[PDB]
């Protein structure tokens, strides 16, 4: 995954979700499928 | 405050 994809902790489930600020997209589910 | 809905 591109450098812009960070693994960041999400509020509700306490989950490690992938946040990307280059696309500004946010995926709890895996970006690569 | 910024928390995502899951794509599934």
């Amino acid at each position: 995954l591109p450098p812009g994809w960070e693994k960041r902790m999400s509020r509700s489930s306490g989950r490690v979700y992938y946040f990307n600020h280059i696309t500004n997209a946010s995926q709890w589910e895996r970006p690569s499928g | 405050r910024i928390s995502p809905p899951l794509p599934f």
